[PDB]
RNA sequence: CGGGAAACCAAAGUCUUUGGGUUCCGGGGGGAGUAUGGUUGCAAAGCUGAAACUUAAAGGAAUUGACGGAAGAGCGAUUUUUGUACACACCGCCCGU
RNA sequence: CUUUAAAUCCUUUAACGAGGAUCCAUUGGAGGGCAAGUCUGGUGCCAGCAGCCGCGGUAAUUCCAGCUCCAAUAGCGUAUAUUAAAGUUGCUGCAGUUAAAAAGCUCGUAGUUGGAUCU
C-alpha cells in the first residue's frame, strides 16, 4: 500500500479510418487556421465535444420536470455561457447539439492573442505565448491551449517583466549594444 | 422455429452453450489440443539454438529458394523451422548460434509461397536482425 | 410538415388515393386524375363543373378501379340510387 | 501538350498488370479527386 | 438549342409551369432532360461512382463494354442514380448523367426531436431493396452527421440530409446494387403515410387541364 | 472416386484391421 | 398478393414495418462419419463420435460462347432446340493403381 | 534563495548561452484494399518482396538503390491474447427445396405453451 493516486485518463480518440481524403483535407485546414501543432490537437477538442454532446443527448430523455435533468442541464449551460461558446439568448438544452468544433477552437489563448492585435500572426501568437510574453490579469501563462473564461477577455497583456511590456531589454539587444 | 416461451431461459442457454462449440474459433480457444500442440505454449517469442540452414522451395506459380533454418528450442526442446527474412541475412546467421523466434503473422497458418513455415528471425546472438541489416550493429564475436 | 413556429416546410404535399387513402408517389405512373362532368337538372347539358377523382396504379393493377370509381361516383349523387 | 490521355490507359490497360494504377488515374480525371 | 417534342417540354419552355414539384404532384413522367436543366440548373453536381468492364464471350474473343454509374443532386432536396453501358468510357458517362437527371426524386427531410429550425433528418425508418442487399435508414440526432460506408453517404449528402444512422445487410460489395439499394431508400420517404399527412386532399387543375387551350396553339 | 465403392473400401480396409486387430491380442 | 441469388413458390407469402406455440437440426473446403472409448448384434454391421495436420477457395442459380459417338423485359451479366463438372474452350477437363 | 529530517526535482532569480540558429526528428510506406512516382540506375522466376490479390523469366508503377512524394510524430513498426467489426452463435437478431442442414414413420413421460366468460 501507498499514499498514491492512479485516476487519469486519455484526452483523445483515433479515427477508425486512417487514410481518408476528406477527413485529412478538414482536419489540415482546421490546424492550417489555427496554428495547431497536429493532428492530436484536433482529436482533444472533437473529443471534448462529443462529450459534451453526449451528456446533453442522455439529458434529452429524460421529462422536462425531472429534477436531474434541470439541475445539470443548468450547470452544463451555464459552464457553455461562461466560456464562451454559447450565447445567453440561446441557453436551451437544443442548442448545444448545434456547437462546432471551430467555436471551442476561438476560445484558446493562442487564437485570442492574434485576435485582440497582440500579434501579428497566429503562429507569432503561439511563439509570444510559449516565450513567456503574455499575462492573463495578474499570471503569466504559457499554455497555447489555455481557454479563457469571458469575464477575462478584458484581462490579456503583455506581462510586467517582458521587453514589451516596459521590462528590461533581452539578451540581444544587451549584447549589440556591449558590441557599439 | 425457436422457442419463445417465458420460462423458456433454461432451455436458450443450453442450447446456445452447446451450439458454440461448432464454432472453428471458439473450439480451438477452448478445446486445450491447439494449445498442447503449439511449440511456443502460448508464448509470443521464444529462444532456440540454429540446428543448420536449410532452403525451402517456393510454391508454384511463384518459383525461389527461401532460406530458412532448422532451430531447437531451449524450454521444450522441440524442432522449428524459420524464416529468416532480408536479401542476404542467412549470411548473419552462423550454426550453434541461439536465435530469437516470433511467429509470422497468422496466428500458426502458413504465409505466402513458404509451405509449412510460421515463424521468423528476430534477433541473432542477442542483436537484432534489422540493426545488423542496417549496419548499425556488428556481431559481437 | 411543420416546425414549432408553425411554418409549413415540404417541398410539396402529395395526393392520396380517393379509394385506397394511400399516397400517390412522384414515380406512380400508373396513377390517373380524371374527372367527371356535373349536368344541368333542368336540361342536362354540361354545367362547367365536375368532379376529381384520383386511383392509385396499385388498385388498377388489382382491377378495382371500375368498382372504386362506380362507387365514388355514386356517393356524389352521379350515378343512380337505384343503379 | 497532350501527353497522357486516361480515357485511352483505362480502356486499353484494364485487363493488363497496371489496371488498378490507371482506374485509379481515370478517377482523378472524372471526380477531380 | 432545345427544341422540345412532348407537351410537358413545350410547357415547361414556354414558362407555364413554375416549379418541378407540380411535375411531381401529378407523377408525370420526364422524358426529356432539358427540364430538369431548366429547373434545377446550376445547383446540379453529379460524381462517378464506378466504372465497371463487363464481357461477352464470342467465338473471335471477348467483347468488352463499360458501365457508368453517376449519381446526382443539388445537395437540397433532390436526388438522382444513372447506370449507362457502352463501348467508350466518354459515351459511357454522358449517357449516365442523363439516365442520372432524368431519374431524380424529391426528398422529404424531418427532424429526430423538438421541431426548431429547418429539418435535418429523415422523417423516420426507411428501407430500400436491390438484389440481397438491404439498406435501413434511421432518424438521427442535429449535429451526428452521416453514419455510413462512403458508397451510400455521397447520395445522402446529395439529397440533402445532414444526420442520418444507417444499417446494411447483404452482399455490399456490388455497388450498383449498394447503390440502388439506398437511391430505392431515399424515395420511399415521401411514399410513408404520417399522421400530419391525413387531412384530405383538394385536387387542383393538372397542367395537361389547365393548359389545353395554350397547347392546341402549339 | 465414386462415393459408394470409397464407402465400400473403407469398410473393407475396416474389417481387414478387425481381424488383424484381434480383441485376444 | 407478396417473397427469393435466381430457378421458382398461393406458399418457399403475411421478415430491418424483424415476437402465434413447439421439436429436431447447420456454422468455409478437406482430414472424416475416419481413429479411439462406450453401447447393440451370431455375423455383416448399427447408434454416439474427435484431434493433429492441410488448404483460398469449394459450392448454388442464371448468362454468353465452344464442344457433343443428341434432335420494352430482367438486381445483373444479357436479351434452331437441347446437355455440359469445358472458357488456354474436347488437342478440354478429370479418376484410381 | 526556496524546497527537505538532510538533500534532489519543480518554482524564483544573477552572469554566460542561436544562422547551416551543425543547439540537424524519427518510424513506416509510394499497384489495389489505403494517403502518396508505369522517374532514373542495377538484377533478370535469381536475389528478393508480398497479412490477401499479386510482383520478379532484358522497357519491374511492387526487389536492391538515388531523387522526390505520403502518414502519424517524441514517437513509430512487429509477434501474440482479447473486444468491436460478427445479423459469421443471431434474446434483441441468423439459417435448414437446390449453396452446410428437417430424425424413415408414429406413439409417448418430463419440459415449454394453452379458447371465451364474473362491475
Ligand atoms: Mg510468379
Ligand atoms: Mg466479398
Ligand atoms: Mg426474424
Ligand atoms: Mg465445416
Ligand atoms: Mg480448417
Ligand atoms: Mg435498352
Ligand atoms: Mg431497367
Ligand atoms: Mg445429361
Ligand atoms: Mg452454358
Ligand atoms: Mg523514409
Ligand atoms: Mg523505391
Ligand atoms: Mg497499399
Ligand atoms: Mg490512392
Ligand atoms: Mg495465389
Ligand atoms: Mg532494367
Ligand atoms: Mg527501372
Ligand atoms: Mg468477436
Ligand atoms: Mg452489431
Ligand atoms: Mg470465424
Ligand atoms: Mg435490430
Ligand atoms: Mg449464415
Ligand atoms: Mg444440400
Ligand atoms: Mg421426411
Ligand atoms: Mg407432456
Ligand atoms: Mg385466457
Amino acid at each position: 500500500p501507498v499514499a498514491r493516486s492512479w485516476v487519469c485518463r486519455k484526452t483523445y480518440v483515433t479515427p477508425r479510418r486512417p487514410f481518408e481524403k476528406s477527413r485529412l483535407d478538414q482536419e489540415l485546414k482546421l490546424i492550417g487556421e489555427y496554428g495547431l501543432r497536429n493532428k492530436r490537437e484536433v482529436w482533444r477538442v472533437k473529443f471534448t465535444l462529443a462529450k459534451i454532446r453526449k451528456a446533453a443527448r442522455e439529458l434529452l430523455t429524460l421529462d422536462e420536470k425531472d429534477p436531474r435533468r434541470l439541475f445539470e442541464g443548468n450547470a452544463l449551460l451555464r459552464r457553455l455561457v461562461r466560456i464562451g461558446v454559447l450565447d445567453e439568448g440561446k441557453m436551451k438544452l437544443d442548442y448545444i447539439l448545434g456547437l462546432k468544433i471551430e467555436d471551442f477552437l476561438e476560445r484558446r489563448l493562442q487564437t485570442q492573442v492574434f485576435k485582440l492585435g497582440l500579434a501579428k500572426s497566429i503562429h507569432h501568437a503561439r511563439v509570444l505565448i510559449r516565450q513567456r510574453h503574455i499575462r492573463v490579469r495578474k499570471q503569466v501563462v504559457n499554455i497555447p491551449s489555455f481557454i479563457v473564461r469571458l469575464d477575462s477577455q478584458k484581462h490579456i497583456d503583455f506581462s510586467l517583466r517582458s521587453p514589451y511590456g516596459g521590462g528590461r531589454p533581452g539578451r540581444v539587444k544587451r549584447k549589440n549594444a556591449k558590441k557599439g | 422455429g425457436k422457442c419463445r416461451g417465458l420460462r423458456t431461459a433454461r432451455k436458450l442457454r443450453s442450447h446456445r452453450r452447446d451450439q458454440k462449440w461448432h464454432d472453428k474459433q471458439y473450439k480451438k480457444a477452448h478445446l486445450g489440443t491447439a494449445l498442447k500442440a503449439n511449440p511456443f505454449g502460448g508464448a509470443s517469442h521464444a529462444k532456440g539454438i540454429v540446428l543448420e540452414k536449410v532452403g525451402v522451395e517456393a510454391k508454384q506459380p511463384n518459383s525461389a529458394i527461401r532460406k530458412c533454418v532448422r532451430v531447437q528450442l531451449i524450454k521444450n526442446g522441440k524442432k522449428i523451422t524459420a524464416f529468416v527474412p532480408n536479401d542476404g541475412c542467412l549470411n548473419f546467421i552462423e550454426e550453434n548460434d541461439e536465435v530469437l523466434v516470433a511467429g509470422f503473422g497468422r496466428k500458426g497458418h502458413a504465409v505466402g509461397d513458404i509451405p509449412g513455415v510460421r515463424f521468423k528471425v528476430v534477433k541473432v546472438a542477442n542483436v537484432s536482425l534489422l540493426a545488423l541489416y542496417k549496419g548499425k550493429k556488428e556481431r559481437p564475436r | 410538415m411543420q416546425n414549432d413556429a408553425g411554418e409549413f416546410v415540404d417541398l410539396y404535399v402529395p395526393r392520396k388515393c380517393s379509394a385506397s387513402n394511400r399516397i400517390i408517389g412522384a414515380k406512380d405512373h400508373a396513377s390517373i386524375q380524371m374527372n367527371v362532368a356535373e349536368v344541368d337538372k333542368v336540361t342536362g347539358r354540361f354545367n362547367g363543373q365536375f368532379k376529381t377523382y384520383a386511383i392509385c396504379g396499385a388498385i388498377r393493377r388489382m382491377g378495382e378501379s371500375d368498382d372504386s370509381i362506380l362507387r365514388l361516383a355514386k356517393a356524389d349523387g352521379i350515378v343512380s340510387k337505384n343503379f | 501538350e497532350l501527353g497522357t490521355d486516361p480515357y485511352e490507359d483505362f480502356q486499353e490497360n484494364w485487363n493488363t498488370k497496371h489496371s488498378s494504377g490507371v482506374t485509379r488515374e481515370l478517377m482523378r480525371e472524372l471526380n477531380g479527386g | 438549342e432545345w427544341m422540345p417534342v412532348t407537351k410537358l417540354g413545350r410547357l415547361v419552355k414556354d414558362m407555364k409551369i413554375k416549379s418541378l414539384e407540380e411535375i411531381y404532384l401529378f407523377s408525370l413522367p420526364i422524358k426529356e432532360s432539358e427540364i430538369i436543366d431548366f429547373f434545377l440548373g446550376a445547383s446540379l453536381k453529379d460524381e462517378v461512382l464506378k466504372i465497371m468492364p463487363v464481357q461477352k464471350q464470342t467465338r473471335a474473343g471477348q467483347r468488352t463494354r463499360f458501365k457508368a454509374f453517376v449519381a446526382i443532386g443539388d445537395y437540397n432536396g433532390h436526388v438522382g442514380l444513372g447506370v449507362k453501358c457502352s463501348k467508350e468510357v466518354a459515351t459511357a458517362i454522358r449517357g449516365a448523367i442523363i439516365l442520372a437527371k432524368l431519374s431524380i426524386v424529391p426528398v422529404r427531410r424531418g427532424y429526430w426531436g423538438n421541431k426548431i429550425g429547418k429539418p435535418h433528418t429523415v422523417p423516420c425508418k426507411v428501407t430500400g431493396r436491390c438484389g440481397s442487399v438491404l439498406v435501413r435508414l434511421i432518424p438521427a440526432p442535429r449535429g451526428t452527421g452521416i453514419v455510413s460506408a462512403p458508397v451510400p453517404k455521397k447520395l445522402l449528402m446529395m439529397a440533402g440530409i445532414d444526420d442520418c444512422y444507417t444499417s446494411a445487410r447483404g452482399c455490399t460489395a456490388t455497388l450498383g446494387n449498394f447503390a440502388k439499394a439506398t437511391f430505392d431508400a431515399i424515395s420511399k420517404t415521401y411514399s410513408y403515410l404520417t399522421p400530419d399527412l391525413w387531412k384530405e386532399t383538394v385536387f387542383t387543375k393538372s397542367p395537361y387541364q389547365e393548359f389545353t387551350d395554350h397547347l392546341v396553339k402549339t | 472416386m465414386r462415393a459408394k465403392w470409397r464407402k465400400k473400401r473403407m469398410r473393407r480396409l475396416k474389417r481387414k484391421r478387425r481381424k488383424m486387430r484381434q480383441r485376444s491380442k
